[PDB]
């Protein structure tokens, strides 16, 4: 509920779209990236049943749906399922329609800019938003963080970019970009399960995967040894028990699947990990610079979830970071939404009033004009 | 209750695992501290005892 | 569950009071250390200024 | 703050901004006499930020900055950026305004006289000053040292000056104004360093090298000994710690950078150093003031703060010089910050009180007034 | 299989290795300075497969190698790669034995010291060299295009160095090291590819995008007047086919990569540009060399086949530089073989017999030799 006519506020990933009203602390609706297509004939009439269902729908009844999601690695590639999820948070959900607010959209600096493109032109054409803004997330986990310096490493769904900002600036050059993110991550445990004899490969089994990912996994402080012990004690198995009533036991593969985050390899990318990327954009930055946000590394997004992943990241930093200097990660409660946090942060801010793309400017130029106003 | 349980059983064993790892620090503070003064100030201080025949003549 | 939770909650923000002593007194000892680095360095460096300077006589 | 029209005492050179009031003993505040200006583009909203950073909040916050010397080898170009330095000089350290005040700058004798009209210039039409006076840095170099008579060396980081004066007079023609200065040692070590396998090019680097110079180095009496063993042994290297954790060990370096003052060869100079030129001003002169200039060589400015320069320069010198004669080096603790006690000096004797240009005179004349008040 | 024991020229950079036979106008093994290593697991067994794959090799089953570069910005950090490289290139494709064939070796004027060294003590311990010799590519440049005076701007992949020499004499104190060379354009441009949406990190990726640069950048001599068109149309689009048959069209990215020479702010680079090194490297020298040097601006490796930059840095030295003055660049189509052109000029000269260090020297004083037997 709102009485104000304040400005909307909404990330959107391959994982979750989080929404609410600038000014809170928190999202008021959160759902899932997700449009769902039913793949069945029907027999029985008079039955209602949806041609596509959205957000909740989609995973409510997804027993007969395939389930697919509009944004990859970062960017939107079907704008229409973007229009519906965004139509079901505002209007059905938060009971706001945009058109008499202000809309905040969010991207990481190396996002392809047809998606800041796509988001400006959804927001002042299907919704008829007055005004719009296309914000860094890294300037957003940033504010939801208390800090204005920092490396903001965007461990999501869809793809990490690890941008360094200091004093609020931009240091574009060292933003070192991953193919790495919490999709991969799942798949890496759907084919180690089918190892086990699990096979999920459909969309219901897809979901359970990423459900256990989420509820079971770690990032293990030590891989070789935890390994050394999962592999030898079933006591540290852990007992996920799936929809239909039967369940599954995963052991050591509980933490290899987080492991891909130290070990991309394990999904065939040539890279050493989040961690790797943490130290390339920091040693890329200004000598001047390094010690602050080395003192400030700064956890955003998801996978950040891990219990294992706080002080595995930690230590991995350390071991390649600079001596006499004090290194140390923030590991904050805004996680996995410290975007969404971060957007309310801007978007009420007064100084932000005038950074607003208004839908006039936006109909006399086209939505390219999001490249010229935003950033 | 069981998730409740088992987030309150994370937070109870990530706060023992994060008082571990405090404990760890803690001691290694407590050592760090504990070596630093111990050569520190017994080598600048004995500096300063140097200093007081470093200076004579 | 109630009761384990109790216990888990309790057992974990009780803990959590150990992370923040522990990470409290870890702090205080960084700077306590930090002052004994910044002691100890002040006065190596004040004895090698003055040694420098006083090298000579 | 101050409780009398005491005149505001500054020297405001390539280098450091020495400034305190007349009758003190010292300059009250010493900073480096830097504009700097971000070097990126700015992402967050409502982080304040300034257009320029002065003095020390230039280097406080570098990790973003290009910093600039207004002041090139002893002569104001950037005046604008020297109206910040004096207004932070004056009312953010000093707690002093002009307007109440008569103010004292100092330049060497053969500096080129725009920068005599721009300093009374600006003094008086941004600050308002009520009296201008530009002093002889050489005048002041004695003063502070206790000297009617001897040799200005001024070794500083513009411009090294040497000029013989005896009985309180000039003796111009024999002034061997040299471009060798502390500026070019910070540079030439920067490219010896690189030698070492540690390049540094940036303003942050040349700020690091810059106090890498002033911790690590000296000259030594016999340059090719010291160079001997320090090329030899790992018993003549010191190591330094850099702001960002790096540690890098320095040789010979710590010394064949400051030996430039006696072989300026080192970085293409055509000079045969500074102990020749001291040497040379001194034999231009009658003989009747020779016994008196070679047991007067009488140091200010940086660079004489080095071990062994002393006793590098008297050697030197001596072994010129004719026997017989006494030849001797003057080089009191007040070093690098005697000009600015000189400064003191002049302000503060009964007999100046009729050499400043008032603020009359000068709207009257203009700013070329100088050249005819001063000296 | 060559008919005289003559010298081989081999000119290993942070790019490639143009390598050949003293005497010759051209290079015979010209080879990227690559070796690649295998990141999958095998499965078939009896395929033959290498530990190490180097130059073509590296390149030709690249689809599966992570593929490194053994030298960096100057420099050889890895020197068991580069005798890997050296072996290849002197036995298979220049069929040569060292041993009999004393080599020329290449270095920038400020290059670390530790480079010039190791470079010696490979070729004599592991090669068993005869004798050996390291090169200023900027000495080889100037004798290439036959002239003793000019500014040598060696812009290749690793450093530009911008030196400037007189009457075959250095003039190293107008050196201006600059940290910008074709390897950050490299990365640039797949910083903005990415925004174009189409991201490239991996070693096929990395290598692709060099690729795309040197067959479609260009500098030209207007960049505003460049991108206000290439901004607004597709007519100053071009196409580059990509490995698979698939296709990426590039339009002001295409000019915006190099202009980072004239603009090193798109890399993070504290630089004015390399226009502006040139025009400190010559007015660094004394005002009776100026001339010459403004007269002789010679281009040499890398990036100078970039499409409109002869004339480019012509217009921006006469930019800076003062009127009536002739500003004159040397640019002929053996423009980047210069350095190997002057390498085989110098090592077959019987003037320069007598500078080649034996392996009887070598072993008495040890590889730090070089420093003192080149130059």
């Amino acid at each position: 509920d709102e009485d104000e006519t304040t400005a909307l506020v909404c990330d959107n990933g391959s994982g979750l779209v989080k929404a609410g009203f600038a000014g809170d602390d928190a999202p008021r609706a959160v759902f899932p990236s997700i449009v769902g297509r039913p793949r069945h004939q029907g027999v029985m009439v008079g039955m209602g049943q949806k041609d596509s269902y959205v957000g909740d729908e989609a995973q409510s009844k997804r027993g007969i749906l395939t389930l697919k999601y509009p944004i990859e690695h970062g960017i939107i590639t079907n704008w229409d399922d973007m229009e519906k999820i965004w139509h079901h948070t505002f209007y059905n959900e938060l009971r706001v329609a945009p058109e008499e607010h202000p809309t905040l959209l969010t991207e990481a600096p190396l996002n392809p800019k047809a998606n800041r493109e796509k988001m400006t032109q959804i927001m002042f054409e299907t919704f008829n938003v007055p005004a719009m803004y296309v914000a860094i997330q890294a300037v957003l986990s940033l504010y939801a963080s208390g800090r204005t310096t920092g490396i903001v490493l965007d461990s999501g769904d869809g793809v990490t970019h690890n941008v360094p900002i200091y004093e609020g600036y931009a240091l574009p050059h060292a933003i070192m970009r991953l193919d790495l993110a919490g999709r991969d991550l799942t798949d890496y445990l759907m084919k180690i399960l089918t190892e086990r004899g699990y096979s999920f490969v459909t969309t219901a089994e897809r979901e359970i995967v990423r459900d256990i990912k989420e509820k079971l996994c770690y990032v293990a402080l030590d891989f070789e040894n935890e390994m050394a012990t999962a592999a030898s004690s079933s006591s540290l198995e852990k007992s996920y028990e799936l929809p239909d009533g039967q369940v599954i036991t995963i052991g050591n593969e509980r933490f290899r699947c987080p492991e891909t985050l130290f070990q991309p390899s394990f999904i065939g990318m040539e890279s050493a990990g989040i961690h790797e990327t943490t130290y390339n954009s920091i040693m890329k930055c200004d000598i001047d610079i390094r010690k602050d946000l080395y003192a400030n590394n700064v956890m955003s997004g998801g996978t950040t979830m891990y219990p294992g992943i706080a002080d595995r990241m930690q230590k991995e930093i350390t071991a390649l970071a600079p001596s006499t200097m004090k290194i140390k990660i923030i590991a904050p409660p805004e996680r996995k939404y410290s975007v969404w946090i971060g957007g309310s942060i801007l978007a009420s801010l007064s100084t932000f009033q005038q950074m607003w793309i208004t839908k006039q400017e936006y109909d006399e130029a086209g939505p390219s004009i999001v490249h010229r106003k935003c950033f | 209750l069981s998730d409740k349980l088992k987030e309150a059983e994370t937070r109870a064993e990530f706060a023992e695992r994060s008082v571990t790892k405090l404990e760890k620090s803690i001691d290694d503070l407590e050592d760090e501290l504990y070596a630093q003064k111990l050569k520190y100030k017994a080598i600048s201080e004995e500096l300063d005892h140097a200093l007081n025949d470093m200076t004579s003549i």
